[PDB]
RNA sequence: GACCAGGAA
């Protein structure tokens, strides 16, 4: 039933899988002519556009992390650390 | 006399043993490569077959026909069919050969390269005649027949080079050696006991001074002097394989300058 | 199955030499290592070409149409 | 076990392998023949629209 | 007297034609010696 | 002038057309062959 | 057989001639592959999402 | 030639090393349906069926056969056959394959059926994935 | 297409 942001306990870093899904999802959406929130500086490959959206933390997505019990923490890709 | 030099050691219809001197090895090698791979020759390249009653399959025969050496002396005044202007081929770019054979005898009847005959017009240039070095003058035994065995086909020979198919190779093996006493140490001799005893001296050891062990190793040294031997299949006379190769290579090195210039 | 024209390895013309090698054998009663050499076959790639050839066509021939 | 946990699948290919000293570690040499059979569904987009039209 | 089916013959068995056949017989018979 | 088929064993030409029953002439056998197209085929000698 | 993670790995395509899949010699061992005639399967993703999964 | 593969001399291959003939022989017949309802070796066209192979019927003579000498390839139709109904059955060359019709053979089944075998030769030249 | 049988990195 979702955990309040001030009580979140998971890694504040982004996981290989989170990132691969984030990049993949945006690139899909970009491929489908969705709005791009970055200057494609001559870019044209939706992945690289997405890798670039991610590099500038302008991806308006949220990872909803599920706990084994069913509850969850929502994390903004804004706020996730990407030393990954 | 000038730059690189030659001395000829033996010579025949089809073998030139000689010595290159005062040259880059790379150069000596390039000539070797060119001689093998890039000197133009005529060989049968298309075979239309009207009748075949042989134990040998159409293409099996076709393939052999490509390997019969043809007179390629004046080959440079035949055009590459690719550049000639006719649709397909003409007299300007190709020689037409014809082969008809029928087992007349009871005993097995033999189809030799001698049984080819040039139908096209030669414009009187040395070309297309099958090479025959044969003692009884039959040339390559193409195929064998029994009785109702009939072979009727037609050949179109074109200009080409070994890079495209080996059938166009004017030269067979090319013997190439240097520094027969390993004085450059360009090789390290495998041995059980004595590198000297196990490894046979080359004929060319006679043509350079033995190293004499009371001597420091000459690192300054460099490979010039190369004992070569060219052997011609016959489509072109040996000497010409050497020359034309020299020429062919040169033409290449030239085309480079020429492109350098349209640049 | 019939003599190769030209040795695979080096490319020396070989298909003319067949009947000679057969004759250097039967009539001259030379042995192979000489019969081959008499035909100026020296680089062993060319030696093997003739020495180890099995001329099956001569069998194929014996069937009829 | 054989229809659900596993399946025969579309967009797949197989052939003899051989190794290359001249490929980079993470690439694979694909025969032109297979390249021509195997497809990728690309969406028409302003980014690709000309290149895409070119291939078509 | 009476017919009772057919027995497949092993080639080159006593009962097969090729048993007694000669080399040139075979070649003529379209059969590899 | 022109054949359709060839006897297998005796190899006489046999120029028959459909609905004729398949069998050689003088030769008993029933094997019969096709005889190549007059449309001369060509090969590169490579 | 595919007993490893490493038994299926993502590669960059390089379309080339001849009819073999060519691969870098050093990736030979995690596949268990030798060129004594062994064939190999190649699957091709269809979604933008799935190629991501592969490359990432 | 690393790891149980080998380098082979192209020049040698040309000169004829390791080349092979390869033959495949396709086969067919007309199957009677008791009361003389039979099939047919023939080259068919359109005509009320429309259910027939999607490659060239044109290599066929009028006996639904190819004369041996012709290049085939793809699903060229090597044999033509037909079935009635109360108006296809043709045998295309193996999709993956190609070659030259080598021998064609027209004869009878132990019954009395039109029985046919078509052989096709190809030469196979040593190429890269080939094993030795 | 079932089913049986035989042979491969
Ligand atoms: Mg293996
Ligand atoms: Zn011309
Ligand atoms: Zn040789
Ligand atoms: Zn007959």
């Amino acid at each position: 039933k979702a955990i309040p942001k001030d009580q979140r306990a998971t890694t504040p870093y982004m996981t290989k899988y989170e990132r691969a899904r984030i990049l993949g999802t945006r690139a899909l959406q970009i491929s489908m002519n969705a709005p791009v929130f970055v200057d494609l500086e001559g870019e044209t490959d939706p992945l690289r556009i997405a890798m670039k959206e991610l590099a500038e933390k302008k991806i308006p997505l949220v990872i909803r992390r599920y706990l084994p019990d069913g509850s969850f923490e929502d994390w903004s890709v804004e706020e996730l650390i990407v030393d990954l | 006399e000038e730059g690189p030099q030659v001395k000829i050691r033996e010579a025949s219809k089809d073998n030139v043993d000689f010595i290159l001197s005062n040259v880059d090895l790379a150069m000596a090698n390039s000539l070797r490569r060119v001689m093998i791979a890039e000197i133009p020759t005529l060989a049968i390249d298309s075979v239309e077959v009207e009748t075949n009653t042989t134990v040998l399959a159409d293409e099996f025969i076709a393939h052999r026909l490509g390997l019969i050496p043809l007179q390629s002396m004046d080959i440079e005044q035949l055009e590459y069919s690719r550049d000639c202007f006719c649709e397909d081929h003409c007299d300007k770019c190709s020689v037409v050969l014809t082969l008809q054979a029928f087992g007349e005898s009871e005993s097995t009847t033999n189809v030799y390269s001698k049984d080819l005959v040039i139908v096209s017009n030669l414009m009187g240039r040395n070309i297309g005649h099958p090479i025959i070095q044969d003692k009884e003058g039959n040339g390559v035994l193409i195929c064998k027949l029994r009785k109702g065995q009939e072979l009727k086909l037609t050949c179109v020979a074109k200009k080409g080079i070994a890079k495209e198919h080996a059938k166009w190779g004017p030269a067979a093996a090319i013997e190439f050696e240097y520094d027969p006493w390993n004085k450059l140490k360009h090789t390290d001799y495998w041995y059980e006991q004595d590198s000297a005893k196990e490894w046979p001296q080359s004929k060319n050891c006679e043509y350079e001074d033995p190293p004499n062990e009371g001597d420091p190793f000459d690192y300054k040294a460099q490979a010039d002097t190369f004992y070569m031997n060219v052997e011609s299949v016959g489509s072109i006379p040996v000497d010409q394989v050497v020359v034309r190769g020299i020429d062919t290579l040169q033409k290449k090195v030239a085309s480079i300058l020429l492109a350098l210039t349209q640049m | 199955m019939i003599v190769p024209v030209r040795c695979f390895s080096c490319g020396k013309v070989v298909g003319d030499k067949w009947e000679s090698y057969l004759n250097l054998l039967q009539e001259d009663e030379l042995d192979e290592g000489t019969a081959l050499s008499r035909l100026g076959l020296k680089r062993y790639c060319c030696r093997r070409m003739i020495l180890t050839h099995v001329d099956l066509i001569e069998k194929f021939l014996r069937y009829n149409p | 076990r054989g229809n659900l946990m596993g399946k025969r699948v579309d967009f797949s290919a197989r052939t003899v392998i051989s190794g290359d000293p001249n490929l980079e570690l993470d690439q694979v040499g694909v025969p032109k023949s297979i390249a021509k059979t195997l497809t990728y569904p690309e969406v028409v987009t302003p980014y690709n629209i000309d290149r895409l039209t070119q291939l078509v | 007297k009476v017919f009772i089916g057919r027995l497949p013959i092993m080639l080159r068995s006593k009962n097969c034609y090729l048993s007694e056949a000669t080399e040139s017989d075979l070649y003529k018979l379209k059969e590899c010696p | 002038a022109t054949l359709k088929y060839i006897c297998a064993e005796c190899s006489s030409k046999l120029s028959l057309s459909r609905t004729d029953a398949v069998r050689c002439k003088d030769c008993g056998h029933r094997i019969l062959l096709k005889a190549r197209t007059k449309r001369l085929v060509q090969f590169e000698a490579r | 057989p595919s007993l490893h993670k490493m038994s299926m790995m993502a590669h960059r395509v390089k379309v080339i001639p001849y009819s073999t899949f060519r691969l870098n010699l050093s990736v030979t061992s995690p596949y268990n592959a030798d060129f004594d005639g062994d064939e190999m399967n190649l699957h091709v993703p269809q979604s933008e999402e799935t190629r991501a999964e592969l490359s990432q | 030639n690393q790891e149980d593969s080998m380098i082979m001399n192209q020049s040698s291959i040309d000169r004829g090393l390791f080349r092979s003939l390869f033959f495949r022989s396709y086969m067919d017949q007309e199957k009677k349906y008791g009361m003389s309802i039979t099939e047919t070796f023939e080259k068919p066209q359109r005509t009320n069926t429309l259910r027939m192979k999607h490659g060239t019927y044109d290599k066929l003579d009028d006996d639904g056969l190819i004369a041996p000498g012709v290049r085939v390839s793809g699903e060229d139709v090597i044999i033509g056959k037909t079935t009635p109904i109360s108006s296809d059955a043709s045998t295309p060359l193996r999709s993956t394959e190609n070659g030259i019709v080598d021998q064609v053979l027209v004869t009878t089944n132990q019954d009395g059926l039109k029985f046919v075998k078509v052989r096709v030769r190809t030469t196979k030249i040593p190429q890269i994935g080939d094993k030795f």
